[PDB]
């Protein structure tokens, strides 16, 4: 979940972003961005948690009533115009194993070096499994975070599909 | 018809006397030659049909069905080579023998001049079809699918046997040429009301008619690919072909007995087309599309107009090449991911660019994009039903909207979007698979240049 | 227009009815009227292929304008005078219609004006 | 057709008054002009509706 | 050079085929190409028969 | 001041206006972390196969095999012919068929009467 | 800088 | 329209605050037609397809 | 898409260039390794604005789950370089 | 391979079976709630919240980024209706009931005014346009044998 | 020439003569000359070459003629041999009558295009001829159904004749 | 270019036996055409930059 600290920061970011949409012009935004910062300052160091929640809970209602019906969204962010625009050009790396040798003959250096990575992934797998079979509690993982490499020469467990992932502009 | 019956029979010795590694090559090559000679049946006249002998005749209705039937055997052999590679040689040759027997019965069925001869051959197609589903299907449900496909057809066919034998005792003959001249009107009585049901229930169950279609989503889905192709392309058209013939001797009782079935089909169109919008199994979505396309055929045949008959014949041929193509396209995915779920493998257009082109063309024909013969047949049936009752345009129009939604939903759900990350065995499309699709869609589009040869006797 | 404010938001008997006009016979006034003089003939308009709504009493100028436009090609800026002639004739034709509306407008005043005397008096 | 076009040319023009996406402003602009084309067909001016298509 | 080649393979050859098709196959059948009869105005001469169309009646006067 | 938000089946209540989010107690905290254990336990089983370099195929998803089975094969054995299902199947199954029958029989009966009387225009109607 | 474009096999 | 638009656009540079009306949210969200119909009709149709026709 | 590719040096220069324009940061003691909370005395409310200024600089949003985890200009460079495939 | 022991079954009655169902669907028994046993065929499939996949977190590292699903996660009974290409349930800035009234009010009001404007048409103050002899009787499809009623137009 | 002008009439072609009233050249005049030189002349040379070869190997094809045979009214009930020949004859006539309606429709369509904006008055004869052939076609071939036959057409005719005879009496009733 | 079609339409719409409300909506829609066209000019061409620093 989100602690009370995280929920306040998120609302502050949303409040400024929607406010930026209403203001448009930078100078006007730089004015109401400071005034809105002040409203987050008059209660910066509240002590009573119950009072703090009632302040946060009331801010959300004012945010919902005041949010821009059509807020600005970055082009590549969820709901943005360019969101997932290049997901059709993102091919995985395993499709190169199905290439004809004639196609591979056009890139002798790339595929020679790609073979080295496949060897590196293949040699380090059995060690990665153990690294997770020992740090895991008796029952099973209680969180989604993976541990780093502990011994020199080892690679971070479960690294292939985050390291070899397609680029953001594949073509 | 002995110039086609005998060569088909000789495909059996060829398969059994061929080299072990040439069974597919030999059978495929000579089944394409028999398909080539089938074009000689196109020697049609504007007044008289081809009446070969006392047993077999060919007219503008049976001829396109004969050509389609003989064209599908080579395509069935291509589609089955992969999943039967790890199969006993004798059992591979028995699978081909069942396909050859099915063609042998079908070509004699469409040309039989005597109705009882038609009945026996029409009924003999169950045995090889039943054996293909239950022996070479993959899932457990193939056993239950075979039982449903078997007892739905015999529950309607057996009353047809009594009705046909009754007709011969009263009319004296069942030769279809004789009936054209000795036919008499059907007086409105309770006895004739049941002669009408007995003479039409067998064909409607095989069409199938909405409400009696529960066998189709089972059989067409659980059958092997070759079974599904013949099941949806030629064996649904035995019911339509029978009704076109048998309706000659049911007038005028058809003009009021048709209402309960015109209503089931018109409303069944919308229900079956709607089911496809929520189908999880890709092969099952294609199966229900046939039910919705054969609904138009039933309506066209029952309203008995020259335009409805011309549309019905074009629809049966057009649907034969499109549904068969869709099953092969679906089976192409299954042979890689070994699952029929539609949402399992996605974004396949980024991994199989050319196979996504076949999906597009197969989807455009299915939703009746003009001027494909799919639209010509469907349009001709909408025109005729409008004259029947102008309100029918509402039901026909709604089905067109739903048809486009589930045709493109299938295309979008399986080809577009992001690919599934953990599916990494999508090998490039084989030449066999690509050539199989080209053998479906190219004839389907070339027919647009000369539509008249699939418009039936009423042309 | 101002007339619409009268036929709807006020007395409607004195205002003309555009769908029914004209009501009074053409000879109510005008001891003698002259029929409109159609310069063009039926065969001329028929052979010129004028749109049926263009075959009005101004058609003779339209025929001349079309002939000049065909001959003046490729000079599309020419035949400027012929166009204005046809436009002006259509302007005069429109005014006659405006006069017809006024004639019906005033003659309906007569009924509402020569009927209180014959009603209030008796 | 006159009433169908009249509501279209108004409703879509009113939508564009507050859209922030440049492509959607020009998109609703097309609907408004298309509405004015059907208003032209409603007043029995087919050749003015065509001339507006070209321009 | 490139434009001249394009004007030969994409305009000249196609128009030869289209003209041949229309000249000897498509215009030899009835009612295939139907031309709206050309307009005739008062005072025109018909090329086919040398006929003369009488001018229109005198326009009385408008001036303005 | 600030009108309350009224949700709908097609407009869910925002998470920032839901009381259950701001009423954090001990039981809720344990439940939230107790769920995250399952998500991680499943996420590990998937990853040990997704990242496996010798695997080539499809990772079978038992959740996906339960969904399709639940929608196709598990429907009939869990059906009881009661008042709710019988009336729903009667009016949605038979109702439309009877409705359309009378819409068409009435339409064709009316049309046939006019044709016999000779007062239905069929001047150029020679395509049927 | 002339990177390698990963695409599915186009030979077949 | 130009004069009104000039004044309306000029007011956006004033340092006043925003008071979102209901006419503003009506045009911004396209009259709610894409928010209702595209959520209500697909829901009604797709639910009928599975619960009634299919199941 | 015809735009110049980003460089590791360029990201660092522009990340610090933005912080140099933040009044509550002293340019003298600002370094790539300067922790915001424990070396510049900025509250988290100020760190949110720091991230919001970075996303307005490179034109792409940073999710709140990861924005609240960057507490140093060097980390911002790593995050931006990893999300733009910048390797040299 | 998958066995009958891990496939959906009948509605759970005893609390022993409810826990087994929850363990089968990878849900915590407090979160597991089957559909009401009304005889429509839902069996023991969990009744998950009727939320679209557009409401899921778009920044989480889903195993199925487009579907916004994780391997092993139980799927909503109507998942294929809630994909991002279909029914959306995300919160709206305006209340659902308020939106319906404003849309219905706009459509209803405009239709009434079109009817009002239909019965009170606007027109220019002119008389009927006059066409030449017999209102172009021959030109617009008149029988040349039947004599038309003379149509005569005068001048003002 | 290629087609008979009695079955596909084409009115005389009156083309107005050029009468330019401008100094600028007419682009169509120069383009017409270019078209004739570049397009029409090479095309003719190819056709003349092809036409020359046909004369060297000239052969003929003929139009099949069917002698009339007894119609269905002259066949005994359930006599297949006589009914067969009557039926195949009624089908050929049905097809020919279908093409007769096609021809009159082509006249109507060609007249409307040819007369331009005056087609309403100038295509009154074609419209009338289309309204009579359509009436005749509808009488003998409408409402027969997909399984039409000479018997059904004969039955339809005898139902119309009874209706007309029943109308003559009620007409001569005063 | 747009004057030779749009203004003939608006002129012909006014002098026609036409629906009154459909005429009013058409005229109001012409006002809105200037407003949103001015919106693009003002928010994209005039004023000060609001786009990122490196463009
Ligand atoms: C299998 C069909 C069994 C139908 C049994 C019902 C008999 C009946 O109701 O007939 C009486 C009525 C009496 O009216 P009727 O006069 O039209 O009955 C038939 C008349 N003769 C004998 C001349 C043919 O018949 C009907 O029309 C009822 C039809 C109801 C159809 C409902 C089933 C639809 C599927
Ligand atoms: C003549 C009637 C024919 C009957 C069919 C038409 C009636 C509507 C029923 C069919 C629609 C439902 C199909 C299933 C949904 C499949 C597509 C889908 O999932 O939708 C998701 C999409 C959602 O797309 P979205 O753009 O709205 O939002 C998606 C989320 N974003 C935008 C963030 C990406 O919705 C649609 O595209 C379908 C909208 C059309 C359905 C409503 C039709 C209204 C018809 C007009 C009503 C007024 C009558 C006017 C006169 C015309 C009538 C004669
Ligand atoms: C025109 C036609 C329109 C009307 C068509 C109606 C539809 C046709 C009727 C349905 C056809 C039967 C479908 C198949 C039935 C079935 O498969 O039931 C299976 C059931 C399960 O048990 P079982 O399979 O035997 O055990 C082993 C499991 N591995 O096994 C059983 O429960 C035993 C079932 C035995 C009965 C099925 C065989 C008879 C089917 C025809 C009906 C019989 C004739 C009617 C009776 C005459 C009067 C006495
Ligand atoms: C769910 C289950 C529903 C089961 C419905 C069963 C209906 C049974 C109907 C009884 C048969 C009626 C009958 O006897 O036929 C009528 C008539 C008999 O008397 P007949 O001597 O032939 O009169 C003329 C002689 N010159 O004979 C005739 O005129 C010819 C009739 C022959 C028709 C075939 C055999 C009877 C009909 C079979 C059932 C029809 C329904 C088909 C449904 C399939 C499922
Ligand atoms: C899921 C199962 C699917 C398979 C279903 C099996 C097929 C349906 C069963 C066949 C029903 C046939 C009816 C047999 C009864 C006798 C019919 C009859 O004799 O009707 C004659 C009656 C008189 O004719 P008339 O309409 O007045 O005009 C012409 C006058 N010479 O004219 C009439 O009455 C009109 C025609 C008969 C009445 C039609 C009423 C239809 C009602 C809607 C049907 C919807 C389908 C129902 C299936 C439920 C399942
Ligand atoms: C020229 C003009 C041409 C025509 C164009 C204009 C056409 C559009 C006309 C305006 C349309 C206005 C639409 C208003 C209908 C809204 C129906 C409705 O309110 O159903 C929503 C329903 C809400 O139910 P629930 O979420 O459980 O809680 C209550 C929240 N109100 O939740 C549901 O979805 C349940 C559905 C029940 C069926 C609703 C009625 C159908
Ligand atoms: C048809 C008209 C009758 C409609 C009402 C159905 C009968 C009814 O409402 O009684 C309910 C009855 C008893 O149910 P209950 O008392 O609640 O609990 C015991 C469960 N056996 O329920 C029952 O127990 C048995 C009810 C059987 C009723 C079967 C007929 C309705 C089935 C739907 C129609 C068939 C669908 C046809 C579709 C064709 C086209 C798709
Ligand atoms: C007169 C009383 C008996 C009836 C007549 C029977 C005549 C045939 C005698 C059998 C001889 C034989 O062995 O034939 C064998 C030959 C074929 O050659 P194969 O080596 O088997 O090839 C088999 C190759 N496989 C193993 C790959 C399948 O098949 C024939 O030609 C049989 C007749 C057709
Ligand atoms: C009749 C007069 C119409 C005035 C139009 C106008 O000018 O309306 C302009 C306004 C919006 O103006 P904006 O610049 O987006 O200001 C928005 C606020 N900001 C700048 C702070 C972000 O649109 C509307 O809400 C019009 C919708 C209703 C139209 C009438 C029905
Ligand atoms: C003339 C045109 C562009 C020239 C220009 O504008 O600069 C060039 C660009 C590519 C060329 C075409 C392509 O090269 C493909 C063909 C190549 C052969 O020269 C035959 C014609 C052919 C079809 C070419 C015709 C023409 O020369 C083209 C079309
Ligand atoms: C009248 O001709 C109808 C005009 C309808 C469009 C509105 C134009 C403005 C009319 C104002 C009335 C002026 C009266 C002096
Ligand atoms: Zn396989």
């Amino acid at each position: 979940y989100l602690t009370h600290q995280q929920k306040v920061l998120r609302l502050y970011k949303r409040a400024l972003r929607h406010l930026e949409s209403w203001c448009i012009h930078r100078d006007k935004y730089r004015y109401f961005a400071c005034l809105l910062r002040a409203r987050f300052d008059e209660h910066k160091n509240e002590k009573d948690m119950v009072k703090a929640t009632q302040l946060l809970r009331e801010a959300e209602e004012e945010f919902w009533h005041g949010q821009h019906p059509q807020p600005y969204i970055f082009p590549e962010s969820p709901g943005g115009t360019s969101y997932e625009r290049y997901e059709c050009y993102k091919v995985p790396e395993w499709c190169l194993d199905d290439w004809h040798p004639s196609e591979k003959a056009m890139y002798p250096d790339y595929f020679a070096k790609r073979e080295q990575w496949k060897k590196l992934r293949r040699e380090s797998w059995e060690r990665e499994v153990k690294q997770l079979q020992e740090e895991t509690p008796v029952g099973g993982p209680r969180t989604e975070a993976l541990p780093p490499a502990r011994k020199q020469g080892d690679l971070p467990p479960l690294w292939w599909h985050i390291v070899t992932r397609p680029r953001e502009r594949p073509m | 018809m002995l110039k086609y019956i005998i060569p088909t029979i000789m495909l059996m010795p060829l398969t059994w006397l061929s080299k072990n590694n040439m069974i597919w090559v030999n059978s495929t090559a000579h089944s394409l030659l028999i398909s080539f000679t089938s074009l000689l049946l196109m020697n049609q006249f504007g007044d008289n049909s081809l009446n070969f002998s006392l047993l077999f005749f060919s007219d503008s209705l049976s001829t396109p069905l004969l050509i389609l039937t003989m064209w599908l055997l080579p395509l069935m052999l291509m589609a089955s080579q992969h999943h039967l590679s790890k199969e006993n040689l004798t059992r591979k040759k028995l699978f081909i023998t069942m396909l050859i027997s099915l063609q042998l019965f079908l070509i004699m069925t469409f040309t039989a001049m005597e109705l009882i001869l038609f009945y026996i051959l029409f009924e003999a197609t169950l045995v090889p079809t039943l054996i293909i589903i239950t022996r070479w299907g993959n899932q457990t449900e193939r056993l239950n699918a075979g039982l449903y496909f078997l007892f739905y057809t015999l529950a309607g066919s057996l009353p047809l046997l009594v009705a046909l034998i009754y007709i011969q005792n009263t009319v004296g003959s069942l030769n279809f040429l004789m009936l054209q001249y000795w036919v008499q009107p059907v007086h409105n009585s309770w006895s004739n009301v049941f002669m009408w049901l007995a003479c039409m229930m067998a064909f409607m169950v095989k069409m199938p008619l909405y409400g009696l279609h529960l066998w189709l989503p089972k059989a067409h889905v659980e059958a092997p690919i070759a079974g599904s192709m013949v099941l949806a392309a030629v064996l649904l058209k035995l019911g339509g072909y029978g009704m076109l013939r048998i309706t000659l001797i049911l007038n005028p009782m058809t003009d009021f007995m048709a209402y309960p079935f015109i209503m089931l089909s018109l409303w069944g169109m919308i229900m079956t087309s709607s089911i496809c919008l929520r189908q999880t199994d890709l092969k099952s979505l294609i199966a229900y599309s046939s039910v919705s396309h054969m609904a138009l055929v039933i309506v066209a045949i029952l309203i008995q107009t020259p335009w409805s008959y011309m549309g019905a014949t074009a629809l049966m041929i057009a649907h034969g090449l499109t549904s068969s193509m869709l099953f092969c396209l679906a089976n192409s995915n299954y042979e890689r991911i070994h699952s029929r779920t539609m949402i399992l493998a996605r974004g396949l257009q980024t991994l199989l660019p050319l196979m996504a082109t076949w999906w597009l063309l197969a989807s455009l024909t299915n939703l009746a994009l003009p001027p494909t013969i799919n639209l010509i047949g469907e349009l001709f049936v909408v025109m005729s039903t409008f004259s029947w009752s102008n309100i029918t345009i509402i039901l026909m129009g709604v089905n067109m909207v739903i048809t486009a939604l589930y045709s493109l939903y299938m295309l979008i759900m399986t080809q577009r979007g992001k690919y599934t990350y953990h599916i990494n065995n999508i090998s490039p499309s084989f030449t066999r698979e690509n050539a199989l699709m080209s053998l479906h869609i190219l004839p389907l589009l070339l027919l647009t240049l000369n539509p008249k040869i699939i418009l039936g006797p009423l042309y | 227009g101002a007339h619409l404010a009268r036929r709807y938001l006020g007395d409607a008997s004195v205002e003309p009815d555009p769908l029914r006009m004209p009501t009074f016979p053409p000879d109510y006034g005008f001891p003698e009227r002259k029929e409109r003089e159609m310069v063009a003939t039926q065969q001329e308009m028929n052979d010129a292929q004028l749109v049926l709504q263009q075959r009005d009493y101004c058609a003779h100028y339209l025929i001349r304008f079309l002939k000049c436009k065909r001959d003046s090609f490729p000079n599309f800026l020419a035949c400027k005078h012929e166009r204005h002639d046809w436009d002006y004739c259509e302007h005069l034709d429109y005014v006659k219609r405006m006069k017809e509306f006024e004639r019906e407008r005033r003659l309906l005043q007569r009924k509402k004006r020569r009927e209180q005397r014959e009603a209030d008096m008796a | 057709t006159l009433c169908l076009g009249a509501i279209t040319t108004l409703f879509t023009a009113m939508c564009a008054l507050t859209q922030n996406d440049i492509k959607k402003i020009i998109a609703f602009s097309t609907s408004s002009q298309l509405g004015l084309m059907m208003v032209t067909i409603g007043i029995n001016q087919p050749y003015l509706a065509f001339l507006h298509i070209c321009t | 050079y490139r434009h001249s080649i394009f004007a030969f393979t994409h305009v000249l050859i196609p128009v030869w085929i289209i003209h041949y098709y229309l000249k000897y196959h498509v215009t030899t059948k009835p009612y295939t190409i139907v031309e709206k009869k050309p307009r005739i105005f008062p005072g025109d001469t018909i090329l086919e028969t040398g006929e003369v169309i009488p001018p229109m009646k005198e326009f009385p006067d408008q001036h303005h | 001041s600030f009108p309350k938000y009224e949700a709908s089946r097609l407009s869910s209540l925002p998470t920032t206006l839901d009381p259950a989010e701001y009423d954090i107690s001990s039981e809720t905290r344990k439940a939230q972390a107790e769920r995250l254990a399952i998500r991680s336990r499943l996420k590990r089983e998937y990853q040990l196969q997704y990242y496996d370099p010798s695997r080539r195929g499809v990772i079978e998803d038992p959740a996906l095999v339960r969904w399709t089975y639940a929608r196709s094969a598990n429907i009939y054995p869990n059906f009881r012919p009661n008042t709710k299902t019988s009336l729903l199947g009667a009016l949605f199954g038979i109702g439309p068929l009877v409705f359309w029958y009378y819409v068409f029989k009435t339409d064709r009966d009316r049309k046939e009467k006019l044709i016999q009387e000779g007062k239905l225009d069929r001047t150029f109607n020679i395509s049927y | 800088k002339r990177l390698f474009i990963i695409k599915p096999s186009g030979f077949y | 329209g130009f004069i009104l638009a000039l004044e309306i656009s000029n007011m956006t540079k004033n340092l006043k605050y925003h008071y979102p009306s209901n006419a503003f949210k009506f045009s911004t969200l396209l009259g709610y037609f894409p928010t209702i119909m595209h959520r209500l009709a697909p829901y009604m149709n797709l639910s009928m397809s599975q619960k009634s026709a299919s199941s | 898409s015809d735009a110049p590719p980003l460089t590791l040096e360029g990201i660092k220069d522009r990340v610090l260039y933005v912080l140099k324009l933040y009044d509550k940061i002293d340019p003298e003691k600002l370094s790539v390794n300067s922790h915001f909370m424990k070396d510049l005395g900025l509250d988290s409310l100020d760190q949110v604005e720091i991230i919001m200024a970075m996303e307005d600089e490179f034109g792409f949003e940073i999710p709140d789950i990861d924005a609240e985890k960057l507490m140093c200009p060097q980390e911002i460079v790593d995050y931006i370089a990893d999300k733009k495939d910048v390797y040299e | 391979h998958i066995t009958k022991d891990m496939l959906p079954g009948p509605y759970p009655k005893t609390p022993e079976e409810r826990a087994a169902a929850a363990k089968k669907y990878n849900m915590r028994v407090e979160d597991y709630e089957p559909y009401p046993d009304d005889g429509t065929g839902y069996g023991d499939y969990p009744k998950l919240p009727d939320r679209s996949q557009q409401e899921r977190d778009p920044w989480y590292d889903w195993d199925h980024p487009d579907l916004r699903l994780n391997w092993g996660e139980p799927m909503h009974w109507d998942l294929d209706m809630y994909i991002r290409n279909r029914v959306d349930t995300s919160p709206t800035p305006v209340n659902w009931n308020l939106m319906c009234k404003h849309l219905f009010g706009f459509v209803a009001f405009m239709l009434f005014m079109f009817w009002v404007g239909e019965t009170y048409p606007a027109y220019q103050p002119v008389g009927p346009k006059q066409y030449p002899y017999n209102n172009l009787y021959l030109e617009r499809g008149g029988d040349p044998n039947k004599e038309p009623e003379p149509v005569v137009h005068y001048e003002i | 020439d290629s087609w008979d002008k009695d079955v596909y009439p084409e009115p005389p072609r009156r083309t107005p003569a050029p009468s330019p009233q401008t100094s600028l050249p007419n682009p169509i005049t120069y383009l017409t000359k270019a078209f004739d030189l570049l397009v029409d002349r090479p095309v003719t040379l190819v056709r003349e070459f092809i036409e020359r070869q046909h004369a060297k190997n000239k052969y003929y094809y003929y139009h099949r003629e069917f002698r009339r045979v007894p119609d269905i009214t002259e066949c005994q009930e359930k006599d297949v041999l006589c009914m067969f020949e009557a039926e195949m004859q009624w089908r050929r006539d049905y097809k020919v009558d279908q093409e007769i309606v096609n021809i009159i429709q082509e006249r109507l369509k060609a007249c409307q295009q040819r007369e331009g904006e005056s087609h309403r008055q100038n295509c009154a004869k074609e419209l009338e001829q289309f309204t009579q052939v359509v009436k005749a076609y509808q009488d003998r071939y409408h409402d027969l159904g997909a399984h039409y036959s000479a018997r059904k057409c004969l039955a339809k005719q005898k139902q119309r004749m009874l209706a007309e005879r029943k109308a003559a009496k009620e007409a001569a009733a005063a | 270019t747009g004057f030779y079609s749009k203004d003939l339409i608006i002129e012909a719409a006014n002098t026609s036996y036409t629906n009154a409300w459909a005429l009013l909506m058409t005229l109001i829609a012409t006002s809105f055409t200037a407003i949103y066209s001015t919106r693009i000019i003002f928010f994209a061409l005039l004023g000060q930059p609001r786009f990122p620093t490196l463009v």
